[PDB]
């Protein structure tokens, strides 16, 4: 089909008129006096929201050019929010920032590569800063301290999260669920966790999540290649009677019976989803056999001479709960006998004192914490079911918040440690002019978050900021009682991770589009 | 099923225990006369120490007694099990 081309100039306009109605619409939302934004449905009313997320997924514009552009930029901010846990909206703030002023100096005649070369190196001595400046926080009583800010001042979720983790250490797994109603309780069972995500979409059945959940289903192991659905109906057919729905770990799955079971379980009939093995290697192996012994199953492997006709309902793994997200996949509370698990510890152990070298070692000393390691449940009850959900959404939010949180430590919030940071670094220079403007462009970039929070607020944006620089340390301004101090004891604070990630994400995405030359696409 | 080779088998095997052969020709005798529980229990035995035993006969005749066995077989079912936790 007939494509169209755009060269230089030409282009670089057309991208920057994208980005602009992006960033517009997401950025009044910042802060704690956030303004709303309506949405259309196609059926009933409309919906009223406050949130980043839920705008940005929206936008897609009429001409093609400008598309591409708004695209380009939403695709690179939308990874730091699965990596961390918050800060979209950051994220499209300074690329919007940065992009503005480089194309501007582009356009009255320095060389492209110099300026991608000086926003690198100011980005490196910013993140030096930012890992100074940090406080720890490891201790019990500020992780209560931390959950309970992190969920709106509720001492509750905070002293339970922080008596779990406890219970299970800081590198454990933390699970929440529904109880039986209005009393707490924390167990430990038997459970597994590995990094491998869905083979494909349309698996998903909760939709506000992303996530697939299945209750009491049935699994199967698979040491082969699997491409031909063919050799898969007599398990199925056995799967079918009993009404159980079923999870299939092997290597891969690829064409023919990938497409067939989307179709199935997508008309309803029948329950499955699949996902490949953990690792490679004969470790593979080694990982089917654990979750092997975890579950009683049976693992199906051709070279000692199963097939798949071969099994029978006896063969499979039955096991409480399973949770899929979208690269993490959770096993909770299967079957296993104490005896078969010991014994599984005892040979890794012995293995372990059997080594010749570190790197195996070390990855045997992997192996035996995730098996005889645990799981810990939590479930939260509310009397008047509405609280109940309520209430679960919020723990998770502070399960995660605290997670990330004892990763790596915080630091004062609210837009000030990026102004702080940029303050410290006044004297940084190049190699020659080009780099030096480079430099300031993104120096004078770092300050974008809390002018806009300021200016949300109905004040005087220049005044507040150059009142902020004259001080030192933590000394910042909070927005939500008009007032100077010590941001540390009001109680406004945010992870170091964060910040790192929004920084050099949208860092990323403005180096690479400062130097683009050719725009190739379709015809209207 | 008490024959009088498996008798001279099961004398030999007494005076020479670490025999990996002997008693994989015993075992075979064993298999033969539906006395499988003794023979992949003997066999069993001599792979967890050897894989390699008898230059490898040990392991073959096991893994074709369980293929005589047949899937229906809870013992056989059993010892499969055990093999591949043992093999890899």
């Amino acid at each position: 089909a007939a494509k169209d081309v755009k060269f230089g100039n030409d282009a670089r306009v057309k991208m920057l008129r994208g980005v602009n109605v992006l960033a517009d619409a997401v950025k009044v939302t910042l802060g704690p006096k956030g303004r709303n934004v309506v949405l259309d449905k196609s059926f009933g009313a409309p919906t009223i929201t406050k949130d980043g997320v839920s705008v940005a997924r929206e936008i897609e514009l009429e001409d093609k050019f400008e598309n591409m552009g708004a695209q380009m930029v939403k695709e690179v901010a939308s990874k730091a929010n699965d990596a961390a846990g918050d800060g979209t909206t950051t994220a499209t703030v300074l690329a919007q920032a940065i992009i503005t002023e480089g194309l501007k100096a582009v356009a009255a005649g320095m060389n492209p590569m110099d300026l991608k070369r000086g926003i690198d190196k100011a980005v490196t001595a910013a993140v030096e800063e930012l890992k100074a400046l940090s406080v720890p926080c490891s201790d019990s009583k500020a992780i209560a301290q931390v959950g309970t800010i992190s969920a709106n001042s509720d001492e509750t979720v905070g002293k339970l999260i922080a008596e779990a983790m406890d219970k299970v250490g800081k590198e454990g797994v933390i699970t929440v669920e529904d109880g039986t109603g209005l009393q707490d309780e924390l167990d430990v069972v038997e459970g597994m966790q590995f990094d491998r995500g869905y083979l494909s979409p349309y698996f998903i059945n909760k939709p506000e999540t992303g996530a697939v959940e299945l209750e009491s289903p049935f699994i199967l192991l698979a040491d082969k290649k699997i491409s031909n659905i063919r050799e898969m109906l007599p398990v199925l057919e056995a799967v079918a009677k009993a009404g159980k729905p079923l999870l299939i770990i092997a290597e891969d799955v690829e064409g023919e019976a990938l497409a067939t079971l989307v179709v199935n379980t997508m008309r309803g009939i029948v329950k499955v989803a699949a996902v490949k093995a953990p690792g490679f290697g004969d470790r593979r192996k080694a990982m089917l056999q654990d979750i092997a012994t975890l579950t009683g199953g049976t693992v199906i492997s051709e070279e000692i001479g199963m097939e798949l006709e071969k099994a029978t309902l006896e063969d499979l793994g039955q096991a409480k709960r399973v949770v899929i997200n979208k690269d993490t996949t959770t096993i909770i509370d299967g079957v296993g006998e104490e005896a078969a698990i010991q014994g599984r510890v005892a040979q890794i152990r012995q293995q372990i004192e059997e080594a010749t070298s570190d790197y195996d070692r070390e990855k045997l000393q992997e192996r035996v914490a995730k098996l005889a390691g645990g799981v810990a449940v939590i479930k939260v009850g509310a009397a008047t079911e509405v609280e109940m959900k309520e209430k679960k959404a919020r723990v998770e939010d502070a399960l995660h918040a605290t997670r990330a949180a004892v990763e790596e430590g915080v630091v004062a919030g609210g837009g000030v440690a990026l102004i702080r940071v940029a303050s410290k670094l006044a004297d940084l220079r190049g190699q020659n002019e080009d780099q030096n403007v480079g430099i300031k462009v993104a120096l004078r970039a770092m300050e974008a978050p809390l002018r806009q929070i300021v200016l949300n607020c109905g004040e005087e944006p220049s005044v507040v900021a150059n009142t902020v620089k004259g001080g030192d340390g933590n000394y910042g301004y909070n927005a939500a009682t008009e007032e100077y101090g010590n941001m540390i004891d009001m109680g406004i604070l945010d992870p170091t991770k964060v910040t790192r990630s929004a920084l050099q994400y949208a860092a990323s995405v403005a180096g690479l589009m400062i130097t683009t030359e050719c725009m190739v696409t379709d015809l209207p | 099923a008490d024959t009088p080779e498996i008798q001279q088998l099961q004398q030999q095997v007494a005076e020479n225990p670490e025999d990996a052969a002997l008693a994989t020709q015993l075992a075979l005798q064993l298999h033969q006369v539906g006395r499988n529980e003794e023979a992949l229990e003997l066999l069993f035995g001599h792979l967890r120490k050897d894989l390699t035993a008898a230059d490898g006969q040990t392991r073959k005749t096991f893994q074709e007694i369980l293929a005589a066995l047949g899937t229906g077989d809870a013992l056989a079912s059993k010892y499969r099990r055990q093999l591949y936790a043992l093999l890899y």
